[PDB]
């Protein structure tokens, strides 16, 4: 089992079409009933919804957010009646200090909620958090939550897909609170990176759009837990064969463009999962591990083909100093099969240091010349001084030197 | 079961019975109790329509069971395809795979990993179309050097199949086997030199003191090609494609299963004959594998050539690069030039004696009709006999 | 089509041949601490009373034979409390004339093997956890779990599941009873083969390091992690040495 | 296996109609899909299509133009649907030195594509290129790729269909294009002549037919590698038996000039090969090298008989001081078979010297007064000075010289 803690509008969208993406894969109506053809269902549901004597299903879902507008349009779409209204909060009533005061205001209720659904569950595994890091409510909420989880659950996995800001494209303030939550990340996050950049860069070549392929690739990452296996039948699986991270999926085709039916191997397909177009993010800088989980007709001769050709080509670079991973599972039995054979990857590679060396360079770009610190101050974090801030450089730093 | 096991016996034919009658019904006798056991099925004037009647019905009920339950026909032609190499397209393949293992000798050749090898190649060509029973018979064995000389397909049959070829047609097809395995990778050998010249001239066309030698490197394969893809084609039109049509014509006319054996008893005879596999041609085989032995030491002869060319090339390209020492390199490139009439004297010296070797192997062919239609196919235009 | 067969079997690879993780991901969750207890001192009684749990609770209740598995604590481990354990399974009278006690050892000689590497990087995967917050023990523990990460996907997707849908297919074109047999013993004695059950008995001292290893970091010295590196790579380094002389046993290598 | 690079509009539409012809061959669909007939065929797919998961089929070709109306129009056609839109690539937004200048300006995709095609063929063979040399895009798009080719990939086969400007017509700037793709053409081609002059005089005694008859030469030349027979199994087997060159097909007849159905040997065929009109290009100058490639019925006693005749009436020429072939193929089992027997040459003969000879007094009729040399000098290649020019002109001089 799982439970999700989407922070911000981004963080709520993500988690909307996320679920849309989850019933569509385990034919849960959008009224939480279950249709006719899946009554006999032999789909694991357990991991990312609990049913109700209802029979309908509810998803382990919480939502959070500073501002009401984005929830409350999403309870008047047609998967409204689905989530759970108890586990929703709305603040009564753009910046980390005041999101990071406001959820020391309010963890009474936040925890309260937590542990209901915690104890609902026999074999909770880890979290999974879904947020952005530049905007106000993202950036702190997500930060007070991960020290205070952490701090309350030390047996629990924390995974996120954080949301990273647009380089190329000009939050104005986006770099403190890219550093902080940063800083958080590293303190306390067990285990994937996320750009608009490189995200719409690969869409090109609305919101909505994009955020169904970030879900395309969550629900692809978690397919071979909800689908149980032979190998990797758990989610500590996963983390231990790899520990940062970046992804990247093939089949991200539009509706339209089925109509070049490529005749797709296993080869052709993990071999397009190495490419840096497809790597869904923006010194001979390499790689640290890879993993790729295949859906759909697959032979291991074809796998162990792969991989030979691959490695022969030396297509790819790893760590001198120490000594990859191919799953399979297998597609629902719902959605269509347009695809042959279909892959997803995510890798740990050293590149991605230049993310943070690009935001430490904008935020070394800030501080010497104190810029909107005046909101700051105005919080009790940051009232007397900002040693908070110079803390969160020097780990970031450390980290840098470390990769 | 055909063989033995059957005696005519000479002395207690009765006399009203002509000699050529009682093998009317020693044949009659034999194809039924042959159809029961192996095959495994169970059902005066007047006098000799009564043995005609029973040859005319027996006989060619033989042949129904034995197209229909065994395919004794899609045999014949896929026995051509693959162990006669009339496929072409499945042989290509397979001389590309084989190229890394057999060059090895044969000390370190094991069975067990070539079967892998045939296996993809069955699969890769055109012939994974094919039916699934005759491909179960297709494999590898090990004659008893080098991997080119102890590689040859089998084929094995056993069972009612087994009474057309009767263990010689098997001893037979490998003793030709052989023949056309060496004059196809003879030729594969020389395409590959065509194909090395063809990117030889594509580098070093800046050296024009080294194209009068080079020369020579071209002139020598084309005039060996020829001898070569001419031979290739006596091989499909003379032995192939004409001796297999005397025998898929005695064959769809033929019946009882007596006039099938002895019609692809003597397509073994002249297949043997028309090439030069023969008893009394021994002169002339021996004769051949020396022209066989000439397109190898052309192949040692020219990559020694093509790559102290390249070499001299490459140090030239880099004694220049980095500077944009002048005099101790023109002794160097001062001598390169004096080693060419050296290698000249090798092709000059090569060339004559293969020459001597082709114009004393048509005087051989004039001794055993067949032949005349190469020594056409070789003497075209009439550059030889001066 | 009555006491089906063919839908009998595959009761049989949900639990002897690890089909199924869903049972087992929760089976040992349960009892873990009461198998580390030596062996004559555990009650059976309480084992059965927690894969009966086990089953029920996991997905792998829509079963019409899940009543058949039976505990058998063995004597002997594969040539105490935890390698003496494996299932059995009873069966009656029409289907044992094809899955009788000589060919059911043999379903439980492979699975035993098959849950010793999955117990070790089951508990090799749970230091992870414990050192994330005397950095130079990372490394030897990914030259380890990509060991055994790479034996299990060799076990299951490449000789056990290929292997198990040829007999599936070639149950179809039977004939009798006399042929059922054939394909039957026909596919465990191939089985027994691709696998190193039939010699190389250093993959049982090899595996014996990394389960140390682990006990080594669950006390939480500098010195002794260096060592085992030196002993764990010696005997890696003579597993692929005989994987290699070989005429399948060649393509582990690239595994 | 083998790969197609069509450049300029010329190789554009000559891909267009081969690739019409082929699918016409082969039995396949406008759209790739294969037509119930030839569900069960024996020809040979993978020598120039790669089937898909769809069961459709994909051409090994590559599109490239410096100018979109073209491929636009390609791309309106019926058999739009069956080119690989990746693989095909068009200029966002008519000289050889700019055309050189723009592919080393993109060199990352166009290899990309190539090597992402190359990939997936196990026994790739060669490379073919179609373009014309005196247009500005063919011509040095041209050189490029052949130049960067040649180097990336020293173990492949690289077999051209140049098109040779009209001469007897009056670009203006076609000399220097066509001699410095020439140069390009010996320096890196492994080795098939063309000329708008000859061709079109043929077809008389729009780009549409010609281009049809240009395709249909390529489809003959390569017939028997697509049905593979006994002998000649492969290009490289071509190459060896003969090695410029110059084509003719006897068979050149329009739709309606089958009214005379004549009864055609292989004698007859064989023969018209051999004369100067059916040459389609336009010092006692001899052959070097002949090759008829014959379709349908033959009879080898037939081909000896032609062959002995025709060497006793000693209708050719050849080289004093070295020492024909005849090969046979198989018709497709589709298109109808109009002729009785059918016939192709190649050959390499002496005269195509005098292609040079004019091109060279062509560009020596330039050079000494500098006509249309401004807009060299503005790219980088002959910015400084066009000592390129110098080096092709010696080495084509060098090439007339060893014919």
């Amino acid at each position: 089992e799982i439970i999700t803690l989407q922070l911000g509008q981004c963080g709520n969208q993500i988690g909307f079409e996320f679920w849309k993406q989850l019933c569509a894969e385990h034919g849960i109506s959008p009224e939480g009933i279950v249709e006719e053809f899946a009554t006999e269902g032999t789909d694991r549901k357990d991991v990312f919804f609990y049913q109700a004597d209802d029979e309908h299903y509810i998803p382990r879902a919480v939502l959070l957010d500073l501002e009401p507008r984005v929830i409350h349009s999403i309870l008047n779409s047609p998967y409204a009646k689905l989530y759970n209204p108890e586990n929703i909060y709305l603040s009564e009533h753009n910046n980390w200090a005041s999101g990071f005061s406001q959820g020391e205001k309010i963890h009474e209720d936040i925890f309260d909620i937590i542990d209901r659904e915690a104890d609902g569950s026999d074999s909770l595994e880890g979290f999974v958090l879904c947020h952005s890091i530049a905007g106000g409510t993202g950036s702190g909420l997500g930060s007070y939550l991960l020290e205070r989880l952490n701090d309350r659950y030390p047996k629990k996995l924390v995974q996120t897909y954080s949301v990273f800001p647009n380089q190329d494209e000009m939050v104005v303030v986006q770099p403190y609170n890219s550093l902080l939550t940063l800083k958080r990340l590293t303190q306390n996050a067990d285990c994937v990176v996320l750009d608009n950049t490189a995200l719409n860069r690969i869409a090109t070549d609305s919101f909505s759009q994009i955020n169904q392929l970030v879900s395309t690739i969550m629900s692809a990452s978690t397919t071979t837990l909800r689908y149980p296996g032979y190998m990797n039948n758990d989610l500590i699986g996963l983390i231990a064969s790899l520990i940062f991270l970046m992804t990247g999926y093939t089949p991200l085709t539009t509706d339209q463009s089925v109509a070049s039916v490529r005749k797709t191997t296993v080869l052709d397909v993990m071999r397009r999962l190495l490419q840096p177009k497809n790597v869904m993010v923006s010194t001979n800088h390499c790689y640290i591990a890879i993993l790729n989980i295949i859906q759909g007709e697959v032979d291991p001769t074809q796998v162990h083909k792969s991989l030979q050709r691959i490695r022969e080509r030396k297509l790819a670079n790893f760590i001198p100093w120490g000594p990859i991973q191919v799953a399979l599972s297998r597609k629902s039995p719902y959605l269509p099969s347009a695809h042959r054979v279909s892959g997803l990857m995510m890798a740990n590679h050293t590149s991605i240091s230049s993310l943070f060396e690009r935001t430490c360079r904008q935020y070394d770009k800030l501080r010497k010349r104190e810029a909107f610190l005046e909101q700051f101050r105005k919080e009790d974090m940051f009232k007397d001084n900002f040693d908070e801030m110079d803390t969160s450089r020097e780990i970031v730093q450390q980290l840098i030197d470390e990769y | 079961l055909w063989h033995d096991k059957y005696t005519l016996r000479k002395s207690m034919i009765p006399s009203f019975m002509t000699m050529d009658q009682s093998r009317k019904v020693l044949l009659i006798g034999k194809s039924i109790n042959f159809l029961h056991q192996v095959c495994h099925d169970q059902t005066e004037n007047a006098f000799q329509g009564k043995i005609d009647a029973a040859y005319f019905e027996t006989s060619k009920y033989l042949l129904d069971v034995l197209n229909k339950k065994y395919s004794l026909l899609d045999h014949m032609q896929a026995m051509r395809r693959y162990l006669l190499l009339g496929q072409g397209d499945f042989i290509r393949h397979l001389m590309d795979l084989l190229k890394p293992e057999l060059v090895r000798p044969a000390t370190t050749l094991y069975q067990h990993n070539l079967t892998g090898i045939l296996e993809t190649a069955v699969r890769a060509t055109n012939a994974q179309f094919d039916s699934p029973e005759i491909l179960r018979r297709l494999d590898v064995r090990l004659l008893e050097d080098t991997g080119w000389d102890v590689f040859s397909l089998d084929y094995h049959v056993d069972g009612p199949i087994a009474t057309v070829f009767t263990r010689e047609c098997m001893s037979h097809y490998l003793r030709v086997f052989n023949f056309l395995w060496r004059a196809k990778r003879m030729e594969y050998i020389l395409t590959d030199i065509r194909k090395g010249h063809m990117c030889n001239a594509k580098l070093l066309r800046n050296m024009p003191e080294f194209s009068g030698v080079l020369h020579q490197c071209h002139i020598l394969a084309s005039e060996m090609v020829h001898f070569i893809h001419q031979m290739q084609y006596y091989i499909t039109f003379e032995v192939l494609e004409c001796s297999w049509d005397e025998l898929w014509n005695k064959v769809q006319q033929a019946q009882d299963l007596d006039h099938i054996i002895a019609a692809h008893e003597v397509f073994l005879d002249t297949i043997i004959s028309r090439c030069l596999l023969d008893s009394d041609s021994r002169a002339l085989l021996n004769q051949l594998r020396a022209v066989f032995d000439q397109i190898i030491e052309l192949q040692n002869a020219q990559d020694a050539i093509y790559r102290a060319a390249l070499e001299e090339l490459q140090r030239r390209l880099q004694f220049e690069e980095k500077k944009k020492e002048e005099e101790e390199e023109n002794k160097r490139i001062g001598e390169f030039k004096e080693s060419i009439p050296k290698m000249c004297s090798q092709l000059r010296i090569l060339t004559h004696f293969y020459q001597g070797i082709v114009q004393q192997f048509l005087v051989l062919l004039t001794t055993d009709e067949s032949l005349r239609f190469l020594s056409f196919r070789l003497d075209f235009n009439e550059h030889y006999k001066a | 089509e009555e006491k089906e067969l063919v839908a009998h079997l595959r009761s049989i690879k949900r639990y002897f041949l690890m089909d199924q993780g869903d049972f087992f991901v929760h089976f040992m969750d349960l009892a873990e601490e009461e198998l580390r207890k030596p062996v004559e001192d555990i009650t059976p009684p309480r084992l059965e009373a927690l894969l009966e749990l086990a089953l029920r609770m996991s997905t792998a209740n829509t079963d019409p034979f899940k009543d058949d598995l039976k505990i058998d604590l063995m004597p002997h481990d594969l040539i105490s409390g935890l390698e003496a354990f494996s299932f059995d399974y009873i069966v009656k009278w029409p289907l044992s004339l094809i899955i009788n006690r000589k060919a059911l050892t043999r379903y439980q000689m492979l699975f035993r093997h098959m849950f010793y590497c999955k117990h070790v990087e089951r508990q090799l995967c749970s230091v992870w956890i414990s050192n994330k917050t005397f950095a130079g023990a990372f490394t030897l523990r990914q030259r380890m779990l990509n060991f055994v990460q790479n034996i299990q996907y060799y076990m299951m997707f490449e000789v056990m599941e290929p292997t198990w849908h040829i007999l599936e297919k070639n149950l179809k074109s039977a004939s009798n009873i006399d042929d059922v047999l054939g394909h039957h013993t026909g596919f465990l004695d191939t089985c027994l083969k691709d696998c190193m059950l039939t010699l190389l008995k250093v993959f049982s001292k090899l595996m014996s390091v990394c389960v140390m290893f682990t006990n080594c970091m669950q006390k939480f010295f500098e010195a002794t992690i260096n060592k085992f590196d030196k002993n764990f790579s010696a005997h890696l380094l003579d597993l692929l040495a005989r994987l290699s002389i070989y005429s399948g046993m060649a393509s582990v290598i690239s595994r």
